């Protein structure tokens, strides 16, 4: 697996989790596969060995990967201790580090021992004398030689020390000891020794691995390739496929046990977003609205409606017979202001229609002209802003009259037959942030070893930039202005008289009909015109990303306010300003990724960056791994059949089908599941998904990352059973409606994982068999999903990580007529099965066994190939078996 | 130090060219990368580097100079440097090296998303003297690398 | 006193393992020709022949 080993290599491997016998216990290994050791002459062979190996001491940084210092020491010849294993075939030596046991030998079980190689199990590890112990026993640190010296190390030298109070040490001096291996090379057998350790040692810093690797993260199913025309990336472009999984090694043991580990993506792409943006909401004040226009709400994807916010000092708005009553209120400076909310819609509501949970409007200061920003309340003191409904039938004009100070002003709003809402197509700089979750308990400290996804389904936030100016008129007793916000959004400021205020602004939400009404920007930009020493006029800005759920408009979170100044010493004036502006999108979890592919966030041009957390000791991931986003499409293949693979139930037909992207389980006879929460990372709650490894589906509470979070008993136990009846398929057996939460080997099961709303799953992806004459197919309506145990091909030789995953399908089949039409009870068999863990069988009557057939169609279990690759038609690859015509 | 491309004729099968930078005093054992952005920012950030007990904080150590076209009747095509357009062609927060003790940062511009912003086939036909560079604040260089476009 | 230099490799300057030796010569500055070692002194009206 990982870390990879070469031919007469060195490697180490760390025992602590649940269950340690003692903290600090380093296992060296050396592989020798290379000649065969018998017990006559093992003591001089592992003498030779370990004579020839040298382990190194290095002074370092607790964050870096960078070596700063080096020494080197090596085995004694007398007094050491040297074992070797004949079924895992390698010569290891065990040497305490840490506290307690730094120079004091302890006794090493072989059953924990065993973990790290399952060979002490069937065979007992030889030791000095030729005699096979049953238990091993430490090489004291402090009784190493010094290679440069001669002598055993000193009991007072510094590394030793440190080992001895590593805790302390490291948090007090920042300094870092990592020890590590090496093999001189040399000649024994007629075959050569020598390597060196990837870093794998008692614990290094947490970051992801980069030695020697020129990517640090890495799919082993990308390196088994059949890579076209991009034969000059293979090694040097680090691509995954659309949700695809990509393997990354965490080193990280400051804890015991199952560590959970938080993961935050960055997706970038090469190009300015163009982006059509709707109007969720209008508001500025009764004067700055113009007198007449045409309007109609903008009905959204989960019931909110787009609505225009009046801002006037009447207490209440008129338009003849219907009376518009205190929505909220806000006072600035001792004069009061009233915002009224309404829903532009077939009919005039007084009732609540829709509601904003937190709204922020900002001002400029009286005295320091700097943004202040105030949450609007109601008439009854609430800070949930009511929003009702005007209008009518088609055609219907309502004349609102309002009161600006004490001037009145009357808005005229025309009830159109078809939305007349304002809509925004700008280039926007774009990127994204994604986080993630997953509990990592596995048999390979330090490495905890696992696979992140491409895109999980969490809370998405996309962040973004753009411009906003500010352009107005100065006059000695008034000014008017106009401010643009995100590139094309225009906002209007009639001139503002001395002292006094003007409100405006935009709820903004992305015009795609995915998230349109889920998720928003807000900005509530008020404007103050005064007199100090020259005329100022200011312009305080509040940034709001900002929810809509339960048709309630709540907001997630507030960024920082911006503040424009215009200054003018002479009475006519025209005076300019301009600032950054921030976009941002909390997208829901289950269009997030939907959301990333609306945005046009994900494909062939993204590049995505990788950070870690260290959510129960508290260390982020100060590397940032890399790796970029890509579709191969699907390819098929195909070669002639032989009759005998048709003939004895030993002999079957291999079909190698070509989609990488259908991997979401890189590890066989291995199964996970996901769960919501809300996940700690840097210093923030973000929701996310946490996974967790095994069968069972639990339902966890608390916060993630602190003593609060606690999960509970399994909510559901899925297992890969037998199944009684025809044949012996392995196949699923738990809660389905709990398949959006479970993940497996099989990709006909895994769409779930991801795309799934209202309990079903968006994606259809994995492999699909039909089977001719007699009409069958799987999946079928009578079979739910995972109804076999097909495991992907195992990694190949040059993969870093073997056994993992490739992404070559190799399909097993049966046709055969011979079976078809017998009983098991009241069953009939007839058609297509599934046997086994990878075998189809197709049994047809005596009539269809001329050309009794199967085609198999392998779809990719991932959105962005089928969006990529629909015009060129490798999207899904299909292939058929056939009886050949013999004679 | 140099700034290349996998190849000068790479065909449209692939419709992202990677951006090769071989900076021999630029990196450090892995890890260490270059966050890209407001004008090819070359953000050098590395915390991964300790030298006796102080960790690395970001070195602004460069930035891409431009990407300029030759179309020549007798007009060497300086272009008017569009900042949005600059950042958003080299958005990438970290492109890491490949060799320890030398800088090997990978970058890319890729061919799809060009073309969308110049409205043009997405792999059927694209062509230009489409010369990329860097500005390294190394030794203070200017590298370049252009690249032409096949068909297939 | 003299100097002595002679070209320097950037890789001597790239990794925390690789660094760049300057040579000096100036054989007038050592006042302690042992390493790790170090002494005092102490002014005393000293015995010497009678």
């Amino acid at each position: 697996l990982t870390p990879p080993v070469s031919a007469g290599g060195i490697q180490a491997y760390l025992l602590t989790g649940s269950g340690a016998p003692a903290s600090g216990l380093v296992l060296f290994v050396v592989n020798v596969s290379n000649i065969q050791v018998s017990s006559s002459n093992v003591t001089n062979v592992i003498s030779t060995v370990v004579s020839n190996i040298q382990i190194n001491a290095k002074t370092e940084n607790a964050q870096t990967g960078a070596t700063t210092g080096s020494v080197t020491v090596r085995f004694p010849t007398s007094g050491y201790n040297a074992y070797y294993d004949s079924v895992d075939k390698v010569v290891f030596v065990v040497v305490s580090f840490l506290y307690p046991y730094t120079t004091t030998s302890v006794n090493i079980p072989l059953s924990y021992l065993s973990k790290y190689l399952p060979g002490l199990l069937t065979a007992q590890p030889y030791d000095e004398t030729g005699a096979q112990v049953t238990s091993v026993s430490s090489t004291p640190f402090g009784s190493l030689i010094d290679t440069s010296t001669g002598q055993q190390i000193l009991g007072t030298n510094p590394v030793l020390t440190s080992y001895n109070s590593y805790t302390t040490q490291a948090n007090t001096n920042m300094q870092e000891g990592v020890v590590s291996g090496t093999l001189t090379s040399f000649t024994l057998g007629g075959q050569s020794f020598s390597g060196s350790t990837v870093p794998v040692i008692l614990y290094a810093p947490f970051i992801f691995s980069n030695s020697p690797y020129q990517a640090g993260l890495y799919n082993p199913m990308q390196v088994n390739g059949n890579l076209g025309s991009l034969s000059s990336e293979a090694y040097y472009h680090p691509v995954i496929w659309g949700r695809a999984l990509i393997n990354t090694t965490l080193i990280d043991t400051y804890a015991s046990g199952s560590v959970p580990f938080t993961f935050q993506l960055n997706y970038s792409v090469p190009g300015p977003l163009t982006i059509n943006m709707a109007q969720l909401a209008w508001i500025a004040s009764i004067n700055n609205l113009p007198t007449s226009f045409t309007y109609l709400s903008y009905k959204f994807s989960n019931g909110y409606e787009s609505f225009l916010g009046i801002i006037s000092n009447s207490t209440q708005l008129t338009a003849g017979a219907l009376t518009i009553n205190p929505s909220g209120n806000f006072t600035i400076n001792g004069k009061k202001f009233y915002v009224y909310l309404l829903v532009v819609g077939s009919t005039n509501s007084t009732t609540p229609v829709e509601y904003v949970t937190k709204l922020v409007v900002e001002y400029p200061s009286s005295t320091n002209f700097l943004p202040q920003g105030v949450t609007v309340t109601t008439s009854s003191n609430k800070y949930t802003l009511p929003v009702y409904e005007i209008g009518g039938p088609a055609g219907t004009t309502i004349t609102l009259t309002g009161n600006w100070y004490s001037t009145p002003y009357t808005v005229q709003i025309t009830v159109g037959s078809t939305p007349t809402l304002t809509n925004y197509v700008s280039q926007i700089l774009l990127k994204a942030v994604a986080y993630e979750g997953i509990n990592v308990s596995t048999t390979q400290s330090p490495y905890y070893s696992t696979a992140i996804l491409s895109t999980p389904p969490s809370e998405i936030s996309i962040t973004g930039s753009s411009t906003i100016t500010a352009q107005g008129k100065l006059t000695a007793t008034s000014a008017s202005a106009t401010v643009n916000l995100l590139t094309n959004a225009t906002l209007t400021y009639e001139n503002i008289p001395l002292t006094q205020y003007s409100f405006n602004g935009i709820i903004v939400t992305p015009g795609y009909a995915a998230i349109n009404g889920t998720t928003a920007m807000a900005y509530v930009i008020g404007a103050l015109y005064n007199k100090t020493s020259d005329y100022v006029l200011s312009f305080a800005g509040s940034q709001e990303p900002m929810q809509v759920m339960n048709n309630n408009l709540t907001e997630v979170t507030t960024l920082a306010p911006f503040g424009l100044t215009l200054l003018a010493p002479s009475v006519p004036a025209t005076e300019t300003g301009t600032s950054p502006l921030q976009l941002e999108f909390f997208t829901v979890p289950s269009t997030s990724y939907i959301a990333l592919v609306d945005f046009g966030l994900w494909g062939n041009l993204t590049s995505v960056t990788v950070s870690a957390y260290d959510t129960v000791n508290n260390k982020l991931s100060v590397n940032l791994g890399y790796f970029y986003g890509i579709v191969i499409p699907p390819s098929i293949s195909t070669a002639p059949y032989n009759y005998q693979n048709f003939i004895c139930p030993n002999n079957y037909v291999t079909v190698t089908i070509y989609d990488p992207d259908a991997v979401l389980d890189p590890y066989p006879s291995g199964s996970f599941t996901t769960s919501s929460l809300p996940l700690k990372y840097g210093n923030m709650n973000i929701t996310g998904a946490v996974i967790f490894p095994g069968s069972s589906v639990y339902n966890p509470s608390g916060v993630f990352g602190y003593s609060n979070f606690n999960k509970g008993a399994a909510v559901t136990t899925f297992t890969y059973t037998a199944q009684s009846g025809p044949f012996s398929p392995v196949a699923l057996t738990g809660n389905t409606n709990y398949l959006s939460q479970y993940a497996d080997n099989n990709p006909t099961d895994n769409y779930y994982f991801i795309q799934t709303v209202n309990g079903m799953p968006v994606l259809m992806g994995g492999l699909s068999i039909v089977a001719s004459p007699v009409s069958a197919s799987l999946p079928s309506s009578t079979s739910s999903p995972g109804f076999m145990y097909l495991l992907p091909s195992a990694a190949q030789v040059p993969s870093p990580l073997p056994g993992m995953a490739t992404p070559n399908y190799n399909l097993n089949i049966y046709i055969t007529y011979k079976i078809d039409g017998a009983t098991v009870g009241n069953n009939m068999i007839n058609g297509l099965y599934v046997a086994s863990q990878n075998t189809l069988i197709y049994v047809v009557p005596n009539g269809s066994f001329v050309g009794s057939n199967i085609k198999l169609t392998y779809t990719t279990t991932d959105y962005a190939v089928l969006h990529y690759f629909y015009s060129t038609g490798q999207y899904k690859v299909f292939k058929t078996v056939s009886v050949p015509n013999v004679t | 130090a140099n700034l290349y491309f996998p190849s000068s004729t790479t065909p449209l099968y692939q419709l992202s060219v990677p951006l090769y930078l071989s900076e021999p005093y630029y990196g450090s054992p892995l890890p260490t990368y270059i966050g890209l952005g407001t004008n090819g920012t070359s953000l050098w950030n590395s915390p991964n580097y300790v030298l006796f007990g102080v960790s690395a904080v970001q070195q602004y150590l460069g930035f891409i100079k431009s990407i300029s076209v030759t179309l020549s009747n007798g007009t060497t095509v300086v272009i008017p440097l569009t900042t949005s357009n600059m950042q958003t062609l080299f958005p990438q927060l970290v492109g890491q090296e490949l060799q320890a003790c030398n800088g090997t940062f990978q970058f890319g511009i890729s061919i799809t998303g060009l073309e969308k912003l110049l409205n043009l086939n997405v792999q059927q036909l694209n062509n230009s003297i489409l010369s990329v560079t860097y500005h390294d604040y190394v030794t203070g260089e200017t590298l370049t690398a252009t690249t032409k476009l096949v068909a297939l």
